[PDB]
């Protein structure tokens, strides 16, 4: 899910 | 050295072997292996980045290798075009996933070796078809899943060679  | 064939049109890009050694290495294989081959960006944030390489049409997600090391603090700075690694919050997590940045994102650099300040590692850069990645990075999105950003209509690497 990264980045963010 | 590396052709991304996608529904949108092709992008080349242009890996830095000596500066990201390990995470080139890994990318590649995955091209080689075909890994990428039918994966699509599931993750399109205009103003930020475009990322794929891990999913498969209806947020199907593939298997992986191990994870690589974080080679982020190389001294290559998430320029607009460039690629680079996706991962989990754990530094030394990247596997598949990467993200090719669609504006200047600094702040997404190698400021410290700590879980908060490790960034993302930068392996590459898109060396020709930029107007695809410009392209790509405006189209309709929305959530699904638990997924936001996910494109309406599927934005489809076809196939990645070494060229």
């Amino acid at each position: 899910a990264f980045p963010f | 050295s590396i052709k991304l064939q996608t529904n949108h049109g092709t992008i080349t890009l242009k890996l830095f072997a000596d500066k990201a050694p390990e995470t080139a290495a890994n990318f590649e294989q995955y091209v080689k292996d075909g890994h990428y081959d039918g994966t699509i960006f599931h993750r399109v944030i205009d103003g930020f980045m475009i990322q794929g390489g891990g999913f498969e049409p209806g947020m199907k997600q593939k298997s992986t290798r191990a994870p690589i090391k974080n080679e982020a603090n190389n001294g290559l700075s998430n320029k607009k075009y460039t690629i680079a690694m996706a991962r989990t919050p754990d530094p030394h997590s990247a596997s598949a996933q990467f993200f090719i940045n669609v504006k200047d994102n600094a702040f997404l650099d190698h400021t410290a070796p700590t879980a908060h300040g490790w960034g993302y590692a930068v392996f590459g850069e898109v060396v020709e078809g930029t107007d695809v990645v410009d392209r790509i990075k405006s189209v309709a999105t929305g959530s699904r899943a638990g997924h936001g950003d996910v494109p309406v209509d599927d934005v489809i690497i076809e196939k990645a060679e070494i060229v």
